[PDB]
RNA sequence: UCGCCCCUGAA
RNA sequence: CUUGAGUCUCGUAGAGGGGGGUAGAAUUCCAGGUGUAGCGGUGAAAUGCGUAGAGAUCUGGAGGAAUACCGGUGGCGAAGGCGGCCCCCUGGACGAAGACUGACGCUCAGGUGCGAAAGCGUGGGGAGCAAACAGGAUUAGAUACCCUGGUAGUCCACGCCGUAAACGAUGUCGACUUGGAGGUUGUGCCCUUGAGGCGUGGCUUCCGGAGCUAACGCGUUAAGUCGACCGCCUGGGGAGUACGGCCGCAAGGUUAAAACUCAAAUGAAUUGACGGGGGCCCGCACAAGCGGUGGAGCAUGUGGUUUAAUUCGAUGCAACGCGAAGAACCUUACCUGGUCUUGACAUCCACGGAAGUUUUCAGAGAUGAGAAUGUGCCUUCGGGAACCGUGAGACAGGUGCUGCAUGGCUGUCGUCAGCUCGUGUUGUGAAAUGUUGGGUUAAGUCCCGCAACGAGCGCAACCCUUAUCCUUUGUUGCCAGCGGUCCGGCCGGGAACUCAAAGGAGACUGCCAGUGAUAAACUGGAGGAAGGUGGGGAUGACGUCAAGUCAUCAUGGCCCUUACGACCAGGGCUACACACGUGCUACAAUGGCGCAUACAAAGAGAAGCGACCUCGCGAGAGCAAGCGGACCUCAUAAAGUGCGUCGUAGUCCGGAUUGGAGUCUGCAACUCGACUCCAUGAAGUCGGAAUCGCUAGUAAUCGUGGAUCAGAAUGCCACGGUGAAUACGU
């Protein structure tokens, strides 16, 4: 994709950070692996999972990933302009819009990735196993799956063009 | 050109030799390119199907023909031509080595008509 | 597992022969690497045969060791579809080695004075069969003729000759052996 | 055991003795006990400096005093002061005088003692650890070096576990024979145990130090070999 | 084809 | 009203269901014939069966059960399920024109019917197989798998029970949504001029798109996208059990809990690991060979045991001739006793004395107390500096304890061809790709291909050394051409030659042919001293084993403080009734002993080796040259060889044990040194079960030297001599 870590509004953050394991040959392995975002405050944010025998190179990489993993998202207010309560992967996914004078609400990955995206006065929700790793996968269910007023208004104004032609 | 000059036994300069020129082969190909690309028509998908992954998670357009198996992906003219370069080599000396070939023939005409215009 | 062809031996001629398979009967005749001691043995025998009976030079230990030799040597190896071990017929060269071999073995049987008394004594008694050398013969030889199964490990082979035309009889094995 | 150290003939005539010394039938051990005495004294009481590595020429009627540093510029501080109180420790244990001689100016990111007391002087301050080398090893990377592999022994955190903190960058085979491969060690000796520090630094890679720079002799190409004459 | 079991724990 | 549903008509195909007939093959029984000593079974066996005639083989007769092939993801049924052939009765499905009915439909708790196999009751039938059962076998045991028999049962009729991983682990019905290939069965069309070419329905596999799924995968016959109705689940174990009800003749089936107890149980997938899973490839891994050990004695270590101590640590291989490269005292940590306490060893502080030198006594010395003597370096002449003793503390010392606090070092798989990483892509992720595959090599080696592209470590690589030939330098080394001769490289001469050892030449699949994708490579060939990682070293990865080592050394914590520290004399380490590990020496004529005789290499050396000459049976001692050296000495190499003998004996083999007499090295050799001399003369006549090494200058065997060392090698380490067998083949 394209950067999203871009000077003079930039907005990392992190989110998931951990260890992996693979058994080898001899002994066991360990790979430093992590989650991040980098925002701007009006969307455009992404996910990486780095490999590394270190924290910091962890989420170095993981950084850079999230610039190949951007994602657009455009909005007005300060919240998502439309419910998205589809499910991706085994962590099942709700986010409802909601009017200003509320906070995030939100203790999950749908706190800091729900802040990044431009948005603070979402009210969202989960259910299924706790997992924070595809809470992430509100990419999907709500950032890249929108819907805005100018969309579906030239539903209403593409119906008018076609009976004129005929 | 200094392999037989910084190698001065046969032990060594005709060990290089061997290894060399069966890489130059086929990477020969590669090191023609120039800068970046911006354009990338293809001619199959059966190993051309690479392109409209990468070259769309990264928005470089892909200038795809009619498939058999796929639907081109990109920002895409479709021309006469279907997947497997075993069965249509033929078929693209005059149908799309005469519209992509000569897609630059057209091309430069142009070019030099917006430069004028641009200088002016 | 093994690479490449084994390893051959250049030898000498021999000062009283010109041979390198009558070296190769010093070379049997050897202990503790001294072929210094061995060649003694060797001359000391060569006459006594020479006396005790008629034959050559060259019919002395050749002959002779032409009735020890098996042209069958039974080996091991467990498979066998009977748990057998299996028959093997010796290319040439192997067969002197055995006959050579046994020669000197049944002088470590013997306590009849020196060690060229011994084995010429023997080897005098080797070339009609009435030996105790000859008699080592008649056991390797004796049962490779009268019990044989072959080289095919009964189970596997069988599996292998049905696939290639149908058969459960005996014919070359196709598919694997292991 | 696990790394057996190769380094017994990559300091041969791969790479330069640090310690070039003739000694005769009955003055082996007096040479060899004499001139390690010295450098434990040597070493402790010059830290003001950024030791390379000491070495010492013993032609055995004088015995050269060859500190090599990266700062030689506070070696010899104000006058022949500073240099000649330590030339006088040398002159004591050795049995011969002594003589002060040069000590070596270029970038302290080279030599691989040059990089090792640096960090371990840093983890007996109580700061950093993991850190130490990746910061230590972005310069040597910089400027110098053709690949480092530096291995130091974890014990961070007042944590209670055998570990190994091992980090390369760059190439260094263990094996070349045609390349300046540099080794020394250091060791701290925290309140969290001991550290040991080792440092492996990779100079050369087709160039050697005593694989090049000397001079062999014969064949003098004459095709007569002198006789004396006279008859009687 | 030649049966054939049994094995306290955190690096 | 007809699109849903249903009927009518005409055909179509099929192991649909039920009933009754009928054929042959095979096994078995019975009968007869032929023929004789085995049969049968098994990995081997045994039980069993045979001269009273089996097995096999042939002929006749009889019976029971099942129908080889056919035969296929082929077909049919609601499901369960259903196979030789024929008849009868009978059900379902589908298609084709039309024709008709006119939502009459869909689903369904209850209810009702159908139920593989086993089982149960009643009556028939009984060949084979087979629970049970009985011998045999395998196994430590084997109430089993295995073998030989064999009963209920399986089979038929009728009734009953109603279960099954009753499966597509997928409720049924209706509706939709890319396609491709095959199978099967109707029917329309096309010079049907092609068994078929093009359609269109029904059913059935495989593949796979979108989508769905956590993934595997499902994928128009859905696990996709919808609706309708019903059934079920709501953590696992407890338990499909208890309790009650229901059903059954019963066996049991059916409905169906709770107490209690646990923090998981569980599904899918990932990488490695393992498999008596498979495929592939190597190594003395095996086969084929050669040589040992375990037997015996001695040497050496260890365990056990004992002792005041038998100092400690190591624990298959990778501990146990290991740390320890020689333990008389010391060493030495251990014991017993003597003895000291800021100390034997350090710094600093204070005092005196410079340290010392030669001697005395007591004592086992450690020491303790003296007797004389010394006044260097600087000085202000006191004092200090080195240094010594004593005092005092802060301290010092500790092979004291933790290798589950650690460093450093090492072993280990393994000289293994593997082991990773960056970047991109694929996957929600763990991860994967690469690194896999097709060839090939010793090699992640090289080539080709393939979402991989690159790179690092390891292999290889470059380094040494050796196999040749050349170059230098020729003394203490060489001696041809040249002379002496003393005939000896002993002297001159000659540097040619060997030799030394520094530097080069060389080998790379380089070249030739074939083979191999024309690729790498492989097989022969040539040239050469040598071909195909030339041979041997160094080279031993990143790691794993909390492997070892606080006792080489270092060090976090802990402990001892007129001591656990320190020093000394004696003793213990070499006890000992034994066991185990690693070696060495024999058991002999290919040898022993006696004579004479052949040639070595590589190291060592003024606490040393020591020629010569003298003496000693000897070990060795005296006398003494030489040597820090291609000088001289250790050094006489030994097996070997030519002769003398002995004759297969426990001996002319073998050498243990002990005594006496001597030697040497040391202050001194008593437990606890080695060598020699003479005597005594051992066990053993060549070693089970078992187990180990080795593919060539190796094995084998024979000596020699070195370190450690005042003085102790059957050990370790190194050097040469002579010098194989065997390898089809994995």
């Amino acid at each position: 994709a394209h950067i999203e870590k871009q000077a003079g509004e930039l907005q990392e953050k992190l989110i998931a950070v951990n260890r992996v394991s693979k058994t080898v040959k001899g002994g066991r392995i360990f790979s430093f692996t992590a989650l991040t975002v980098v925002g701007d405050g009006n969307g455009r944010v992404g996910f990486g999972y780095g490999k590394a025998r270190e924290v910091p190179a962890a989420i170095q990489k993981a950084m850079e990933k999230a610039r190949r993993n951007m994602i657009n998202v455009a909005l007005n207010n300060g919240t998502l302009q439309h419910p998205v309560k589809g499910v991706h992967t085994g962590s099942r996914v709700f986010m409802q819009p909601a009017s200003e004078g509320t906070g995030i609400i939100a203790g999950g990955a749908m706190r800091a990735v729900l802040e990044v995206a431009g948005v603070h006065n979402v009210l969202a929700k989960a259910y299924g196993s706790t997992n924070p790793i595809n809470v992430v996968r509100a990419t999907i269910d709500g950032l890249e799956n929108m819907n805005s007023p100018e969309m579906v208004a030239a539903k209403r104004g593409k119906s008018v063009e076609e009976i004129l032609g005929k | 050109q200094d392999g037989t000059f910084d190698k001065l036994t046969k032990k060594e300069a005709l060990m290089r030799t061997r290894e060399l020129e069966k890489l130059e082969n086929s990477l020969g190909g590669i090191k023609d390119m120039g800068g970046l690309p911006d354009a990338l028509f293809v001619i199959d998908a059966d190993h051309e199907h690479i392109a409209i992954k990468e070259a769309n998670n990264l928005g470089i357009p892909v200038f795809a023909i009619v498939d058999t198996n796929s639907d081109p992906d990109g920002v895409d003219f479709v021309i006469p031509g279907n997947d497997d370069a075993i069965r249509a080599v033929t078929l693209y000396l005059g149908a799309v080595a005469a519209t992509v070939r000569e897609g630059r023939s057209q091309d430069l005409a142009s070019q030099a008509e917006e430069s004028f215009v641009e200088a002016e | 597992p093994r690479r490449r062809v084994i390893g051959q031996r250049k030898i000498l001629p021999d000062p009283k022969f010109g041979s390198e398979l009558l070296a190769k009967f010093v070379n049997i005749l050897m202990v503790d690497g001294k072929k210094s001691t061995a060649e003694s043995i060797v001359y000391s025998a060569l006459e006594t045969l020479a006396q005790r009976s008629g034959k050559s030079e060259l019919e002395a230990f050749e002959v002779a060791l032409e009735n020890v030799r098996p042209t069958v040597e039974v080996k091991s190896r467990r498979v066998g579809g009977s748990t057998y071990q299996v028959p093997v017929e010796v290319r040439p060269v192997r067969r002197n080695a055995l006959a050579m071999r046994w020669i000197v073995e049944a002088a470590r049987k013997r306590g009849d004075k020196s060690m060229a008394l011994r084995l010429a004594n023997e080897l005098s008694d080797a070339a009609e069969n009435k030996g105790t050398a000859v008699k080592k013969r008649e056991d390797v030889h004796r049962m490779a003729e009268a019990n044989k199964a072959f080289a095919h490990y009964r189970w596997l082979s069988l599996r292998s000759f049905s696939h290639q035309a149908g058969a459960s009889s005996k014919q070359p094995a196709l598919g694997y052996l292991n | 055991g696990q790394k057996v150290h190769p380094n017994g003939i990559r300091l041969g005539i791969v790479k330069p003795w640090n310690s070039t010394w003739f000694a005769n039938t009955k003055e082996f051990a007096d040479n060899l006990d004499s001139d390690f005495k010295v450098r434990q004294y040597l070493t402790k009481e010059l830290a003001k400096a950024s030791v390379s590595r000491i070495v010492i020429e013993r032609p055995a009627k004088s015995i050269r005093v060859t500190i090599h540093t990266a700062r030689p510029g506070i070696v010899i501080g104000k006058k022949g002061e500073d240099v000649e109180k330590l030339r006088k420790v040398v002159a004591d244990i050795a049995g011969v005088p002594a003589q002060i001689n040069i000590a070596e100016v270029r970038k302290p990111e080279l030599d691989a003692k040059l990089v090792a007391d640096s960090i371990t002087s840093q983890l007996e301050r109580r700061v950093m650890f993991r850190r130490a080398m990746k910061r230590a090893v972005q310069n040597a990377m910089r400027l110098g070096a053709k690949g480092i592999k530096v291995e130091v022994s974890g014990r961070l955190g007042g944590a209670e576990i055998a570990r190994t903190e091992w980090y390369r960058e760059g190439r260094v085979p263990l094996h070349t024979l045609r390349a300046d491969i540099d080794y020394n060690t250091s060791e701290a000796h925290t309140t969290y145990g001991v550290i040991g520090v080792k440092v492996w630094i990779f100079k050369g890679e087709i160039l050697g130090g005593m694989a090049a720079v000397e001079q062999p002799e014969k064949p003098a190409a004459q095709p007569k070999k002198q006789q004396r004459k006279g008859r009687k």
